[PDB]
């Protein structure tokens, strides 16, 4: 298990998939999966709205939604986040986004045999091209955008450019 | 907080005088009756609108309520007075917060909403005439052919009831006659049931124990339904519903929605009237008269875990809903007058 | 003709009880209208001919189906969608309910779709308009039906307690969803299981809790006196529950829910939401349906094992009839809770939830 | 700052005793609301939901006022909404908490303005217990000048009786205290009965001390009205099936187990402190036993439109 992207919270009015867990009497407990699967609440007023007498349709438990970032306290751990505010559209945007990041997470946990392979890697490749994804595909077209890379090795280093042929 | 506390009883006689005038009507019978009393008290509103001149809504909720009060001390068992008061109050309030609110939803004061009322009055007074013709229609799902039934007093939206099922299923009636006093009435309803093909036939208050063991189901009419799902019914009626719970026999009421009233039966002995014992024994046993004790009530309290069914204009209806008709009707804070 | 069927349904009004209740049923395909479309065909035939055919199920089928009618719906080309659709549909019910008359379950849903058609937005399409509210039927039959399933197990198994003694009566997939749920939860129970005459649904939850690894006991109805004394909790699943808190069921259900109270057992409704109705019933023989009276005739143990009696030629002989009605209606104060997906309310609490949904301004 | 609250809630009580226990403890997390200073609305409903447990904890997990606390959050939690300046957080979150307590010490009032009515002229009322809501529309009747005479159960195993009749003849009201096993010979005088709630039940069900439904049905058999007096705070979210469905602090109603062991008026005759321990605490009334509920919102009798007003609630 590791973090997705180089700042370890997100920030203020960016826009998180995220895996509910459960729901209590003030909020549903959910947690994040682009930032190693922490905490965070979300209030109950804030939830999708409803159309029963009484919602116990908890329908999504272990389900993968999206939400906006409200609040964060780092020193403290806490986060509070929003579902309805979110808009029909970015939504797809991060959807969208979302499962370029599970594909590159998927690559490097198949090379865990990954923190280091983010700071050799990753991160400062998307800081080049605004997001991994988004010229990741490049680098068969291309190895200038290689440019500042320094591997921990070459061991496994060429693996990936072996390995971008899968998919 | 009456209307006295307000305007001089006179210059009340010169602002809304069908106000006093009512009263008077009230409190002398000459208006009885909860139809009668509640087509009038509206009416009576309806000039009082068209004759109070203000400035901000709270002005007429108090005013109102105040006139209310009195109108309801005036006579206050005939209880479909304050009702139509009680809805026309949360008829200003909704008017008000509705064109309130539509008025800030008009953005990036106006008290000639009286029309409204008025338009908005007449709409319920237009409903009472649309009482039974709502109601008859119901019977259909309750009445069957060679079914018998009971029922006792004249009850104009019974007897409707009855005649809509008449029309095409044929069955049998059995009428008790609200003696002493729905005698009258009763007996010329049964009549007009025998025209209408019913096998109806004129009983004996006395004799309702007897025929129950063979009676289907148990029909009544009330004179008003209290905020405990309590009935006020003309007298004699609790000899029927007792004698039908000892059967199993259901009991139904067909009332309309005016005289579904929320004030609480605290105090039975102030809600039971007394008319004269002339309708009782007559005048000329003069040594009884001075020996005896001789009261007539025509009035009659059965609890509200009595009645099985309620058919009103919205429809059927079991007693432990009849709350949410209330807050859908009227207003918490319009409970006392 | 109609008319005249009309005056014979009011003759059967007479002396006997059942007299009004409408035999008329139609088991074949013979002389079908062409406006009937195939998988409506395979519907009616499975109303009418199958026999452990559940509430919910039925509303389910009968949904499904439905898309595939108006997925193959073609509106004429001078006259949009809305308009000249319910006649269409129309034409497809008075087939269905000639095969089995519809459920409460079926009922309201008709009742819906033939709503959203009308406020269906006019300024669409054909192809709009369809893929709309194919999905406010599958939003239907998720929210109102299946996850409302889910609730309900969860919300009824809560209240099961290790130790108890369960009694269920012929076969409500919901009941028996609850029971096998309890049993993967690890709550130590077992149960009682009622049938009764003449289509034992009793030993197909028999078949299915016994499978699941329940300790099961099965009694026909004429037993109850005997095997309540060892029960604690009552579960019934209802076809629908009345406005003014009665519980409609099948035919002994209201033997069930009396031989109980009078021993000291909660009656437990386990029932939907889409299935409560505005109506209200004094009797169990206003509205009801009826099964053929044949069925009771094969007095063996068996109904499809023919092996006659001594009722056969009862449609032949005089003062004599068999009925069996499918449904009664059970009173309040026997049912003491209904378990609705609003939680547990009290049986009275129905007309309330049913006016709660029509918020639907 | 301030860690313990169960101090904070035990002081109010003898601030003042005649406020309850749930009343003190919406106090207490108003109190620490206000004296806390979170970051995230996560933090701030975190702690709630801790300052709750433990005060449930801190009782023998009382229901009275583990109702009061689950109703107080989610009361606040609705309505609450972040907009730019975090502070109308706190803000609407304490503000609005105050507001629950005026509504709150206000209830035991406005019920007795409702319930006194019930007493008429000469009229007669029977009592289980002790109970303020019964001792205020007694009093504001009897304050309003009407005769009446009132019964009272001797309210074993919690004595409260010895008490409650005391506090009403402090205001001249006659009293005749009779014995948990006569409340039956006593009902064909009585012409109404009243009594207290501790806790209200989603089928609108009584939970309240040991002897109620002993006095609940005999009502029934007496056709005599059974009224009862219970605060909106008190509407709990359980569902008993039977008049035993309720959680045992302590398990109660046990056999002893012996083995070949050979060992008119008698007051000092009684069960032992530790077989009294052994009976139960509390006890339920179903809704066909009670003609009606006196509460803040109003005199309800439906018992299902208890909730309706409950699932008003709770959201």
């Amino acid at each position: 298990h590791c973090r997705f992207y180089e700042n370890k919270y997100p920030e203020i009015d960016d826009i998180v998939m995220v895996n509910v867990q459960q729901i209590a009497e003030m909020g549903a407990y959910v947690k994040l999966l682009e930032y190693d699967n922490i905490e965070g609440m979300i209030l109950l007023s804030e939830l999708s709205r409803r159309r029963i007498r009484s919602i116990q349709k908890l329908i999504r438990v272990g389900k993968n939604d999206v939400a906006v970032v409200l609040r964060v306290d780092k020193e403290k751990g806490y986060i509070d986040l929003s579902k309805r505010r979110v808009s029909s559209e970015d939504i797809i945007k991060c959807e969208e986004k979302y499962q370029k990041s599970k594909t590159v997470h998927s690559i490097l946990r198949y090379c865990a045999e990954l923190e280091e392979l983010y700071k050799t890697i990753a991160w400062p490749l998307s800081r080049k091209f605004g997001h991994a994804y988004e010229a990741f595909k490049l680098s068969i077209i291309d190895e200038t955008v290689w440019e500042g890379i320094e591997p921990p090795s070459k061991d496994v280093l060429d693996e990936l450019k072996n390995y971008i042929s899968k998919r | 907080g009456p209307i006295s506390e307000f305007m001089s009883t006179i210059n009340v006689e010169h602002t809304y005088p069908a106000v006093s005038s009512l009263i008077a009507d009230l409190k002398s019978r000459k208006v009885q009756g909860p139809f009668a009393v509640a087509v009038e008290t509206a009416l009576v509103m309806r000039q009082v609108i068209s004759q109070t001149r203000w400035s901000t809504v709270d002005q007429l909720i108090d005013t109102v309520r105040a006139v209310g009060s009195t109108l309801v001390k005036a006579q206050p068992t005939e209880f479909s007075c304050g009702n139509i008061i009680r809805r026309i109050l949360r008829l200003i309030r909704e008017e008000y917060q509705e064109l309130l609110k539509t008025a800030d939803e008009n953005e990036k004061g106006g008290m000639d909403m009286r029309a409204v009322i008025i338009s908005g009055i007449q709409d319920v007074i237009d409903e009472l005439d649309k009482i039974n013709t709502d109601i008859e229609v119901q019977s259909m799902d309750h009445l069957h052919s060679n079914e018998i039934i009971l029922t006792q007093g004249c009850s104009k939206t019974v007897e409707a009831f009855l005649r809509f099922a008449a029309k095409k299923r044929k069955f049998s009636v059995i009428v008790a006659e609200g003696f002493p006093n729905n005698q009258k009435g009763s007996h010329a309803m049964a009549k007009r049931l025998a025209q209408a093909g019913i096998d109806t036939t004129v009983i004996s208050d006395a004799t309702i124990f007897a025929i129950m063991s063979r009676v289907n189901k148990v029909i009544l009419g009330t004179h008003a339904i209290l905020g405990n799902g309590g009935l006020v019914t003309y007298s004699g009626a609790q000899l029927v519903a007792q004698a039908a719970r000892h059967h199993a026999t259901p009991v139904v009421v067909c009332s309309g929605i005016y005289k579904l009233s929320p004030v609480y039966p605290y105090d039975l002995e102030s809600i039971i009237q007394l008319s004269s014992p002339d309708k009782i024994m007559s005048f000329n046993e003069g040594d009884l008269i001075s020996r005896a004790e001789i009261l007539n009530p025509y009035y009659d309290y059965i609890p509200p875990d009595l009645v099985d069914l309620f058919i009103t204009n919205l429809g059927g209806y079991p007693p432990s809903y009849l709350y949410r008709i209330m807050n859908d009707t009227y207003d918490a804070s319009d409970t006392i007058l | 003709d109609a008319n005249l069927q009309e005056k014979k349904i009011f003759e059967e009004k007479q002396v006997s009880i059942f007299s009004h209740l409408d035999w008329r049923r139609r088991r074949t395909t013979e002389n079908i209208p062409k406006d009937i479309h195939p998988a409506v065909i395979r519907l009616g035939l499975k109303l009418a001919n199958y026999k452990i055919f559940g509430s919910n199920q039925r509303c389910i089928d009968l949904l499904k189906t439905f898309k595939i009618v108006i997925q193959d719906y073609q509106t004429p080309y001078g006259t949009t969608l809305s308009r000249h659709l319910t006649t269409h549909i129309n034409s497809q019910i008075a087939y269905l309910v000639s095969t089995r008359p519809l459920s409460i379950s079926m009922g309201n849903a008709i009742r819906f779709l033939k709503l959203e058609i009308s406020v269906l937005d006019i300024d669409l399409t054909d192809d709009e308009g369809k893929e709309l509210l194919l999905e406010k039927i599958d939003s239907y039959i998720r929210d109102r039906i299946i996850i409302a399933g889910q609730v309900i197990v969860q919300a009824a198994t809560e209240k099961i307690q290790d130790g108890d003694v369960i009694l269920t009566y012929l076969h409500s997939s919901t009941v028996n969803d609850v029971l096998i749920h309890a049993k993967n939860v690890g709550k130590k129970f077992r149960v009682v299981v009622v049938d009764s005459r003449p289509e034992f649904e009793g030993r197909v939850c028999l078949k299915l809790l016994t499978e699941h690894g329940i300790e099961c006991t099965y009694v026909m109805i004429s037993a109850l006196s005997y095997i309540m004394q060892e029960v604690t909790k009552i579960f019934l699943g209802g076809h629908a529950m009345l406005s003014n808190g009665a519980l409609y069921s099948r035919a002994g259900t209201s033997l069930i829910s009396l031989l109980g109270h009078e021993s000291n057992v909660p009656v437990i409704a386990c029932c939907e939401s889409y299935k409560f109705t505005e109506r209200i019933q004094l009797d169990s023989l206003v509205y009801n349906e009826l099964a053929p009276g044949d069925q009771l005739v094969n007095m063996g143990v068996d109904d499809f094992e023919e092996k006659p009696g001594v009722l056969a030629n009862w449609k032949s002989v005089k003062n004599l009839k068999l009925l069996s009605l499918k449904y009664d209606v059970t009173p309040p104060r026997l049912i003491t809770v209904c378990v609705c997906e609003m939680g547990l309310l009290p049986s009275t609490s129905v007309p309330a939830i049913i006016n709660e949904f029509k918020q639907v301004y | 700052g301030e860690f313990d609250i169960v101090q904070v809630y035990k002081k109010f009580l003898q601030d003042d005793p005649e406020i309850t226990m749930p009343v003190a403890a919406i106090e207490a997390l108003v109190q620490l609301l206000s004296r806390s200073q979170a970051k995230t609305i996560s933090e701030f409903m975190d702690i709630l939901q801790n300052g709750s447990n433990t005060l449930k904890e801190g009782v023998q997990n009382n229901i009275s006022l583990s109702a009061g606390c689950d109703i107080f959050q989610r009361f606040v939690t609705r309505s609450l909404h972040d907009v730019g300046d975090f502070e109308q957080c706190k803000r609407h979150l304490v503000e609005n908490g105050k507001l629950f307590i005026q509504r709150a010490r206000a209830c035991r009032q406005r019920i007795a303005h409702l319930g006194y009515p019930l007493i008429r002229d000469g009229s007669v009322i029977l009592t289980h217990g002790f109970s303020r809501g019964v001792a205020a529309v007694l009093l504001a009747a009897a304050k309003r000048h009407v005769r009446f005479k009132v019964f009272v159960t001797e309210s074993r195993p919690s004595g409260s009786g010895c008490l409650m009749t005391r506090t009403l003849k402090n205001a001249c009201i006659p009293t005749c205290m009779v014995l948990d096993s006569a409340v039956s010979f006593t009902m064909n005088r009585v012409d109404l009965v009243l009594v207290g709630a501790e806790g209200v039940v989603e089928n609108g069900g009584l939970i309240n001390q040991i002897g109620t439904f002993q006095l609940a049905v005999f009502a029934k058999h007496a056709h005599k009205p059974f009224y009862a007096v219970a605060e909106s705070h008190k509407f709990v979210r359980m569902f008993p099936l039977s008049q035993y469905d309720i959680p045992f602090s302590r398990p109660i109603l046990e056999f002893d187990d012996p083995s070949p062991e050979t060992v008119a008026i008698h007051n000092e005759l009684i069960m032992n402190e530790e077989q009294i321990r052994n009976n139960p605490t509390l006890d339920v009334t179903p809704p066909e036993f009670v003609s009606g509920l006196i509460t803040d919102l109003g005199i309800i009798d439906s018992k299902s439109g208890v909730s309706e007003e409950l699932i008003k609630l709770y959201l």
